[PDB]
């Protein structure tokens, strides 16, 4: 415990993220604890499994330092660079929504992103808007990459999240990258349309809505995304046109999509679109008014034979 | 099947028609300059309650119009206790924080326009939202009571008169 | 001294209705219980004024006969028939849509309590779902009749349906007894169409599809219905059915009331279409169960000439 | 604007047919009467997950099933533990009583008619809510191991040879 605590930053199902100072150094960063708990009352250790295996001979842009982590008697705690900004969920629901460019360096990165995985065979899984942070340089990092896999292979895993699903994964289909392009499709439409995609009160809507794939043309939408969108929703993927292997000789060549200089976004140059207003260490204007639950530290072993990897 | 939603009682402050004896016209006098009066002439003309009003009652809101000169790092409203005020921001920017399960998140801010606070006005309820202070600004606003005093005043007036 | 109470039937934001037993004969009733501690800072002493003359003013089977209160030095009690059956809200919510006999039946107990307490001239003012309550016998009753009040001029408590107010009282302006059944109009579309009215959760957009004169009609409605639902649809509701002299011919006379017979109903001779299963006594597994909740306040004075009239 | 629900995980157990347990074939066949199964094919014909099935595993579901015999007040299921079972509409009326923020309230009561527990088989999920029997009955107690493992074991197969 050679970290001194200052005030939580997140609580949820992934767990719970507290912000330190680092005592060798004085710097903000931010702590994740793993707890176990649901770990155990859920299993979740190949998961964690396969987060570590992936991290340990892995680094790019789009990823979080891994400085030092430490394991005790029956808890984790995992050290990460802090980027105060905030989430663009919260900036997109306090405006609405967003504009062309906006939009199109959403697909830039997330395509570059893809590819970045695709070329050391890596699956993202789990995609949604709570998982990105916005520097004052204009650097987008992303956070939360515990639903992964080492290789692509051929397996039938099932999570992520109800509004972010496709029939092939409801009846396990392999799913190779239909999960991480179908669902793609709604995502724009969050950053689109001045309401959610998905606006039900019972999840057989939901789930008749995901199988019916049928995009609502709202009231007020450009013509250009339009025919994007009339079809970016489908069974297979051979039938797609844009949708090849490389993935860069198909984006670039689209109607909207044509001046994405890419050479200048991949080596972090061009400033982003919406820089968040900075005040002082440790910004809490952009983050939420959350409180700080009851904290507790380890008191003897109980499951510390978990991860024996280390 | 559905979410559902509770049925909870709703309240309103009453009011004693027979007391016909008020104030000679206003309490709060603050005149400002046209085209500030004139800006807050717009921002409200968008307000539904707006659309029917005369003149007369518009002056007269503007003539009993309180301000309040908001600092930095200020706080003076929160959430949990019983709302008894009502501000407009009229100039600058001032995220707005509303409880959600544990979680205040936000909602947005107005430039210019908007109202924090417009349904407080309608009926008695706690105080649903959070604001913050950021810089130095200005908030035109009545409270409650004097509000409700005046429309049921201008109210009663309307119907003895014809 | 006289009735024990049992469990917990439900808790509002005015009262809380528990089941009681009497200590004499023995026999399960309803008590509504209320907190002075509440009504102090809001000052409601006019609306439970009303109920020292309600309980007296009851000469009609629908009119619940309400039994004597009791006020306490910080809690006042008022006993009341019991309800084996249930609310008609969760029947409603457990269906979602009536058939033809059953909505004919619920318009005509409708249009006979609406001339009943027209005919009085006691304006309902409180109207919601929850006050409807269908007894053993096979009928319906009304609840919370504290709100009720005749003045000879005007008034502006606003009080009773926050949701569903016509678009003249929102602005802060007087109001006719007419007005009740706009109120009660959109509870019909809950039994024709099958979701709420309003899609939404913010009031901003509640009140704006309220002010906005439009209403779908799906393929499910009646054809009378259709209509009478057309013919209602300006916001300055001038030309209302209930206006009337009498107020029971031109909704009599109807296309949708082809067949009535009020004199079946005055007496109370006719078997509802579906009676709910009475368990014999204490058969309260109908209504929506609760936590317990036992009264925990001192016995102490707190204003007692401002409750002398009792 | 919206109380903005949360969003958490669905994760589950990972299962891959591939070099897990030691069995094999473990089918565990429980047959029955032959009206029974006439009568659950109705029903068994209209859901989501058997509108699209091989017939081989469709008659295989309908072959493998445990009968349960639930008699007049018995708590079985709770909402708060983790839930594992999918529980069919045979006979009896069963009233879905959910603890909405610690508040019952009935769902829809259950008559030899409809189809729930379904969601239980997508993913680990907690009881949704409480089934009260109020007669006796007999219920189909289907546990979500042997589901998954035979429903992907077959699929595996056929992509394998076919």
């Amino acid at each position: 415990d050679q970290f001194e605590r200052i005030k939580t930053l997140g609580t949820g199902s992934f767990g719970r993220v507290m912000l330190v100072k680092h005592k060798e150094t004085g710097n903000h960063y931010a702590m994740k604890i793993l707890d176990k708990q649901k770990v155990v009352k859920l299993k979740q250790i190949e998961h964690t499994l396969n987060e570590k295996r992936i991290l340990q001979a892995v680094n790019f842009p789009f990823l979080v330092k891994l400085e030092f982590s430490f394991k005790d008697n029956s808890n984790l705690y995992m050290v990460m660079e802090y980027v105060p900004g905030g989430e663009m969920f919260s900036h997109l629901r306090r405006i609405g929504r967003f504009s062309e460019p906006h939009a199109r360096f959403y697909a830039a990165q997330i395509v570059l992103t893809f590819e970045y995985l695709h070329s050391l065979d890596l699956i993202y899984r789990d995609l949604k808007p709570e998982n990105l942070l916005i520097d004052q340089q204009g650097y987008i990092q992303v956070t939360d990459f515990g639903f992964a896999k080492r290789v692509k292979g051929r397996t039938w895993t099932l999570c992520g999240t109800p509004e972010y699903l496709a029939p092939e994964i409801i009846l396990s289909k392999g799913y190779n990258k239909g999960v991480d392009w179908w669902a793609l499709g709604v995502l724009i439409y969050e950053m689109a349309a001045g309401y959610p995609p998905f606006f039900a009160d019972q999840p057989i809507q939901i789930y008749e809505k995901i199988v019916s794939g049928k995009v609502r043309f709202p009231s007020h939408f450009s013509s250009d995304l339009k025919d994007l969108l009339r079809n970016l929703l489908q069974v297979d993927l051979t039938k797609r046109f844009g949708n090849l292997k490389n993935g860069v000789n198909d984006i670039k060549n689209h109607k909207w999509f044509a001046t994405t200089d890419w050479i200048a976004i991949y080596q972090r140059k061009v400033e982003a679109p919406f820089i968040p207003k900075f005040k002082g260490p440790g910004d809490t204007s952009n983050f939420d008014d959350y409180e700080e639950e009851e904290i507790r530290v380890s008191i003897n072993e109980k499951c510390g034979k978990e991860f024996s990897e280390f | 099947i559905n979410r559902f939603t509770r049925r909870a009682s709703v309240c309103a402050e009453a009011y004693n028609p027979d007391e016909e004896e008020d104030d000679a016209e206003s309490r709060i006098i603050h005149p400002k300059t046209d085209d500030q009066r004139n800006r807050l002439q717009e921002a409200c003309k968008d307000i539904l309650l707006f659309k029917n009003l005369d003149p007369e009652q518009m002056s007269q809101v503007l003539d009993a119009m309180f301000e309040k000169l908001v600092k930095e790092g200020e706080h003076v409203i929160d959430q949990g206790d019983d709302g008894d005020n009502f501000y407009v921001i009229d100039r600058g920017t001032f995220d707005i924080y509303v409880k959600c399960d544990g979680v205040g998140r936000c909602v947005g801010n107005y430039d210019n326009r908007g109202s924090f606070g417009e349904l407080a006005l309608m009926y008695n309820t706690p105080r649903a939202a959070t604001i913050t202070a950021t810089s130095p600004g200005a908030l035109w606003g009545l409270d409650r009571v004097t509000f409700r005093r005046i429309i049921v005043k201008n109210n009663a007036k309307k119907r003895k008169m014809y």
